[PDB]
């Protein structure tokens, strides 16, 4: 009821980013949300003595009919101040990725019941957009605290913990873990039981309240069984010099991050010139260290380690027929981790949409494991990915990404 | 008397740590000052402006203009210190909109709002950084002095404040009357609708009614404005549009600055006209930015030209969006990474043409260009219409689905029809993905002193072919692509290829079909030729046969 005084960084104004395109259905949506927003008194009209703005758009979340507004507060986040007044930070909780089953609630309609610093207001300006300009953009700014903020999980975060503390106590197993508009809960149970806490903790949740429009939905996760990518060599009984010369070809790059990874043995193989289909017995000594590089390749890389003041990074590589795979990393060669996805949700058509899909899923994982989201390197030309991803996206956070337009090498050895 | 609604005032700041103007008045001739003193008595019996005492410090300069063939001064305030030293404001403009997005109208009424235009209250709080001085004469009096009430010309927030304050006026007439259309352009409200011309007038004497409210009259005597209209380089009739005349000068000789000029136009006429080219013409302005200086016209840029001319022999009109049906947007290949577009809901009426142009870099094909083309159309369209048309492309389904099934990066268009008109998008060369059987094996590499410049490339093959030639001012990178084409030159139409060089795979791997260089678009040819090929990379230096 009372707001928390909130100031941008040191010598940094707030945020001027352009309004991008909008289809007529999204405008339509945006101009229904905001008008029952505006008559709650979640958000006002605002006058050209306002020169701040922020994107909006409009997604639906997945499995549901109805659309729901996004913010791109990317830019707002960077330049409002870091939040370590009351506590330095959040510990993020190791136990919640190793949890048999997570649900991801939409709880970001609860940050609408705190008012929002009167004098940080009009930093939150954005613009419903007109089709071809013909009408004034609609301008607002927010009175209450925006989903999509990082200053509104700070500033709610002695609310919500108040409102979780009778569940906690009485489920002590259950981790809870917020990021931005997102809950994330935890358990070991029966999923039918899981289920039920779940729907349980709505109710707790609601109770407070007394209706939000999509805390009803749910999204499970099974961490447990995420899987990984250590580095495997082919087992053939027949080697052509094309096979040797790929396993050498990979087992050069594994030799960046796996130091006693000896190629010697194998190389004298190639030696010779050879048809590239022709089969080439492998020698005692070849085998013998291919055997060893195999035992090498078992272990972890060495010296790898989360430094949680450091950029996440992920990379992703297309691979075809769907299939996707990527790492995380902060240091180069010291992959924190690494998968590979084929499930199609419906893209089988559409490699951007399979590229957006790839990229919430890995967000998600790193939200889960660190507490944060990676800066991306997307495979794509940044004029296909801008025109499209909003068309795809479903999630209410938003990560940053750079743009890919050199083939690597490397696709080869992740496959 | 009636009461109006008072207009609310915007509150105005000037940037952080920064104070009001204090700018020397410029004298001014005894001749001048009277006709100030006149013009501001005037404006101050008006409420535009208030005379002030000494305590204000600010001030902001003064000047009386001879309004050209007339006795008759003019008054301007020179903000332009005042205007550096006031906050940035919210363009409420946000872009202009594009003709082809308009709807068709059966009636346009305009309406004049000019003594609405100069009747906006300046913020209270701002109004002392507003002043300025009218010399005395002789200079043995001070000076009188004015700030202003209202929002004065010239001043960086008078637009913004008067668009946002007649935003606000025009909002609930527009809202409570969907069967119009409003408009404002300077000191002009246009009003369209397809309402029968009856009820259409009651909307407009409805709509003075309205802007009566605000104290807001309009001139009984209808507007001088009829349509046509002329409006920011178009020409807007009911129902359709076009640019206005676009006229290619005849010229002996043709300078920087007559260039740019020509470009400019050609660009502008580009929206409508179909198929306007400016490579050529856009060549000759390369590197080279003395604005006087004659460029000789290539043989290429007066064909350009003179195809430009054909195309703008006489006038083309666009028409206006309808709603109700699907818009459909179809490209040609021109040449030299020329790309033109039609868009259209019904054949042979577009709503606007346009152009676009390979990215500048280093290699290129078409598909990645035809992709791009489409990109900029659908972005465009979302701002135009508000939807993605349907694309009719010069390119096969089965081209493109081997393309973006086989290229490394993501890749999409929206949904698209093949349209078989010549000439065509296509896929030049494809890689095989697996070793060739039966194929000859090329082993090449290529090596460059830095310092002298000499190099070798060559290959070796399983049988027992070989070659290496000596090259002169070249470099490593350089003699690992001349190898590769000496391979593709000297084997058969099925052929293996192992190279160590990571820079030439990350070329090919592009799958460039045209390229800056001259060595890779003889591999391109090269490749085309071919029936099979198979590219293989191994690292370096570690003892690889044949490679070694
Ligand atoms: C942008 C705009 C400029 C002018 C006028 C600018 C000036 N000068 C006049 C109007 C009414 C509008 N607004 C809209 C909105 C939707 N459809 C249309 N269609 C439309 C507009 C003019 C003519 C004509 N003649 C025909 C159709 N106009
Ligand atoms: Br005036
Ligand atoms: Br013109
Ligand atoms: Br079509």
């Amino acid at each position: 009821i009372e707001t928390v005084p909130v100031k941008l960084k040191p010598g940094m104004d707030g945020p001027k980013v352009k309004q991008w395109p909008l289809t007529e259905e999204k405008i339509k949506a945006l101009v229904e949300i905001c008008t029952e927003m505006e008559k709650e008194g979640k958000i006002s009209k605002i006058g050209p003595e306002n020169p701040y703005n922020t994107p909006v758009f409009a997604i639906k979340k997945k499995d549901s009919t109805k659309w729901r507004k996004l913010v791109d507060f990317r830019e707002l986040n960077k330049r409002t101040q870091d939040f370590w007044e009351v506590q330095l930070g959040i510990p993020h909780p190791a136990g919640l990725k190793k949890k048999k089953s997570v649900t991801v609630l939409d709880v970001g309609d609860a940050y609408f019941s705190v008012p929002l610093d009167e004098d940080f207001r009009k930093y939150t300006a954005f613009t419903i957009p007109s089709i071809n300009n013909e009408t004034p953009g609609i301008r607002y700014q927010y009175n209450v605290l925006p989903q999509g903020w990082k200053g509104s999980p700070a500033i709610f975060q002695s609310s919500m913990t108040k409102i979780l503390e009778p569940f906690k106590k009485q489920n002590p197993d259950i981790v809870i873990y917020q990021y931005m508009d997102d809950l994330y809960v935890g358990s070991d149970l029966e999923i039918g039981q899981h289920r039920t806490k779940i729907e349980e903790l709505r109710q707790h949740l609601l109770r407070w309240g007394l209706e939000p429009p999509f805390l009803w939905m749910g999204y499970e996760l099974h961490p447990d069984k995420w899987t990984v990518q250590p580095i495997v060599l082919p087992e053939k009984d027949s080697w052509t010099v094309n096979d040797i010369q790929k396993l050498v070809g990979k087992l050069n790059w594994a030799s960046q991050i796996y130091p006693g990874i000896k190629v010697r043995q194998l190389s004298k193989l190639l030696r010779g010139t050879k048809a590239l289909t022709e089969v080439i017995p492998l020698t005692e000594e070849a085998e013998l260290e291919l055997a060893e590089n195999r035992e090498i390749l078992k272990e972890p890389v060495h010296g790898v380690y989360y430094d949680p003041s450091k950029d996440l990074i992920a990379e992703i590589q297309k691979q075809g027929q769907g299939q996707w795979t990527y790492q995380i990393y902060q240091e180069p060669f010291k992959n924190l981790k690494t998968g590979k996805y084929a499930r199609m949700r419906g893209a089988h058509t559409n490699d951007v949409k399979q590229l957006t899909e790839a990229v919430q899923k890995i967000t998600t994982e790193s939200i889960v494991i660190w507490g944060k989201t990676p800066k991306f390197k997307l495979p794509i030309q940044k004029e296909t990915w801008e025109t499209w991803w909003t068309e795809y996206w479903q999630a209410t956070w938003i990560p940053e990404w750079e743009f890919v337009n050199t083939p690597p090498l490397v696709k080869l050895w992740y496959q | 008397m009636v009461p109006i609604s008072p207009i609310e005032t915007v509150p105005v700041k000037l940037k952080p740590g920064m104070d009001g103007p204090k700018v020397k008045q410029w004298p001014l001739t005894e001749e001048k000052i009277k006709a100030l003193v006149e013009i501001c008595t005037e404006m101050e019996k008006e409420g535009k402006i208030s005379k002030i005492g000494p305590e204000n410090p600010y001030n902001t300069p003064v000047f009386a203009i001879k309004k050209k063939d007339s006795t008759k001064w003019r008054k301007l305030v020179d903000f332009r210190e005042l205007n550096k030293r006031t906050q940035d404001f919210w363009e409420v403009q946000l872009g202009i909109p594009h003709p082809a997005g308009l709807k068709k109208k059966k009636s346009v009424t305009v309406l004049d709002v000019g003594d609405a235009y100069f009747s906006v209250p300046l913020d209270e709080d701002f109004r002392k950084y507003t002043a300025f001085t009218i010399p005395s004469i002789n200079n043995e009096t001070p000076g009188i002095r004015y700030q202003y009430n209202v929002l004065p010309q010239g001043w960086k927030g008078s637009p913004a404040i008067f668009q946002s304050s007649m935003t606000k006026i025009l909002e609930p007439f527009a809202a409570q009357n969907p069967d119009i259309v409003i408009y404002q352009y300077m000191d002009d409200l246009y009003v369209g609708s397809d309402l029968e011309i009856g009820q259409h007038r009651t909307k407009i004497e409805e709509l003075r009614q309205h802007l009566l409210r605000w104290g807001l009259t309009t001139p009984d005597k209808k507007h001088q404005k009829e349509p046509p209209f002329l409006w920011m380089g178009y020409e807007l009739h009911p129902d359709k549009w076009t640019v206005q005349p676009i006229v290619l000068p005849e010229k002996d000789s043709w300078t920087v600055n007559d260039i740019q000029k020509l470009v400019g136009k050609l660009n502008w006429a580009s929206q409508i006209y179909p198929g306007i080219k400016v490579r050529q013409l856009s060549k000759l302005l390369r590197g080279t930015k003395a604005l006087t200086e004659v460029i000789p016209l290539t043989e290429e840029a007066e064909l350009e030209l003179a195809e430009n001319r054909e195309i703008l022999k006489e006038p083309v009109h666009g028409v206006y969006y309808d709603p109700s049906k699907d818009l459909i947007a179809e490209i040609q290949k021109q040449g030299q990474g020329q790309w033109t577009y039609q868009i259209y809901q019904e054949p042979f009426k577009n709503l606007k043409t346009g152009k676009y142009a390979r990215m500048r870099g280093a290699h290129t094909n078409d598909v990645k260009q035809l992709t791009e083309a489409v990109q900029k159309i659908t972005t465009e369209s979302i701002v135009i219409w508000g939807k993605t048309p349907k694309f009719k492309l010069p390119i096969q389904k089965e081209t493109w689905e081997t393309w973006w099934t086989e290229y490394w990066q993501a890749t999409w268009i929206p949904e698209w029809e093949f349209v078989n008109t010549p000439p065509l998008v296509k896929l030049w060369y494809q890689l095989e993905k697996e070793p060739i059987v039966g194929a000859e094996t090329f082993y090449v590499d290529g090596a460059a002193n830095r310092e002298t410049k000499l190099g070798k490339a060559g290959y070796v093959t399983n049988k027992g072919r070989q070659k290496v030639v000596p090259l002169t001012n070249t470099t490593n990178q350089k003699t690992e692509l001349q190898a590769i084409y000496l391979a593709l030159q000297d084997s058969g139409l099925e052929v293996n290829i192992v190279t160590d060089s990571q820079y030439a795979l990350g070329i090919i791997q592009a799958q460039p079909d045209k390229s800056e260089s001259e060595l890779v678009n003889q591999i391109i040819e090269q490749l085309i030729k071919k029936e099979k090929v198979y590219l293989a990379w191994v690292p370096a230096h570690k003892g690889i046969g044949g490679n070694e």
